[PDB]
């Protein structure tokens, strides 16, 4: 029982949630995202720089 | 294992009656 | 229905009985009656049940 | 004679009170019948929250 | 019922205090009888009681 | 006139108070009755399976 | 009451024994001090049970059913 | 052996019922 919806940008949904506080009279708001990442094989990449 | 009281399953079966019943010279018998 | 059990037959293992619809346990355990002296007057199953 | 139009205003006022008063419960009543009737979750409401 | 209010600047009221509500009630009571009786003989009647309305 | 034209179901005078009734109110208790045994038979069923 | 359950729980103090009378009467004073302090308490009706017609309830207030839910401790501490 | 609850039995028979019920001057009998 909050009011919330979702936002998109470049493909990366965002949740938004809004409420309020009764006794102090004040209101905000919050967004969050939840990532996630994997190594699948370290012999695939590294850094490259320019040889002498 | 689990059971079923004879109370429950008698408003089971009066409930069920009683909301047909209520809910209803060939004009005036049709509700 | 509910089943009545003494305090001192189901101390120790009240968490075998409260996950017996979830979980798939082979057996339950429980103690038998004993009297102040240390016989056994009643075996290990729950007393009774609620009506 | 009212001449003001803020004279005839509080009259208005006054006879929408007098109106509204004595078909409140009614209307209380239809309006719970086309709720139960209609709102998918209506048939519950005034115990939505019990536990 | 009857009420007190507040003053705040924001509305911020987290540290006071709220109206409280009592409740009180008029109480009635009932009084004594108030009969009035009469008595006469059934020969009153016979011979002597006329216009008795 | 009044250029509002009203409908009723069935409409009574019973006490200075115009009274109107529709097609559900005399059956909301014993639906609201048969929900709740619906609820209590599920739970206590699923409650002991075996 | 009270002398008796002391009386039977200091006994063995001084390498004594009870007696079949003391412990008919102590069983008997016992009853009647819980006689006195017995309450039975009742049972309350559920929350979700409807309130039938004849109260003349309102959709004004919550009266449609019974009280003693306890709802809606919504706020922030999320994952609830 | 296995055994079935009479609750369950209860259950699926109100339910099966229901379904059917709740989901449905000759054109205005159709559904």
């Amino acid at each position: 029982s909050i009011d919330s919806a979702v936002a998109t940008y470049e493909g990366f949904s965002i949740r938004v949630h809004k409420y309020a506080d009764g006794d102090a009279n004040v209101q905000k708001m919050r967004f969050d995202l939840l990532p996630a990442y994997v190594c699948f094989n370290p012999h695939m990449g590294g850094q490259f720089f320019g040889n002498p | 294992p689990a059971v079923m009281n004879q109370a429950l399953a008698a408003l089971l079966q009066q409930t069920s009656a009683d909301i047909q019943e209520v809910t209803g010279m060939n004009r005036a018998d049709m509700a | 229905q509910i089943p009545i059990v003494g305090m001192e037959q189901i101390r120790g293992l009240e968490k075998h009985w409260e996950a017996r619809n979830k979980k798939r346990p082979a057996f339950l355990p429980l103690r038998e009656v004993r009297d102040k002296s240390g016989n056994i007057i009643a075996g290990a199953t729950p007393a009774g049940y609620t009506q | 004679m009212a001449e003001t139009l803020e004279k005839k205003h509080e009259r208005i006022m006054l006879r929408f009170d007098r109106a509204y008063s004595p078909q409140k419960e009614v209307r209380e009543k239809c309006i719970e019948a086309t709720r139960f009737a209609r709102v998918p979750g209506g048939q519950w409401e005034g115990a939505t929250a019990a536990g | 019922h009857q009420f007190s209010s507040l003053r705040t600047p924001t509305g911020d009221i987290s540290g006071q205090n709220k109206n409280n509500l009592i409740s009180g009630k008029a109480t009635g009571r009932v009084g004594n009888y108030i009969t009035v009786a009469v008595e006469y003989q059934q020969l009153e009647e016979a011979i002597k009681l006329n216009q008795l309305e | 006139h009044i250029p509002l034209i009203p409908v009723y179901g069935k409409r009574w005078f019973i006490d200075d108070i115009e009274r109107v009734e529709g097609h559900i109110a005399k059956a909301m208790d014993p639906q609201r009755l048969y929900n709740l045994q619906v609820s209590m038979l599920a739970d206590t069923a699923a409650q002991d399976p075996g | 009451a009270v002398g008796y359950q002391l009386l039977l729980r200091m006994l063995s103090d001084y390498s004594l024994e009870p007696t079949p009378q003391v412990l008919s009467n102590a069983q008997r004073s016992y009853d009647a001090l819980m006689t006195d302090t017995l309450v039975v308490p009742s049972m309350r009706r559920r929350g979700d049970f409807p309130v039938g017609q004849g109260n003349k309830y309102d959709v004004f207030t919550s009266d449609r059913y019974y009280p003693g839910d306890l709802p809606l401790i919504d706020g922030d501490i999320p994952n609830a």
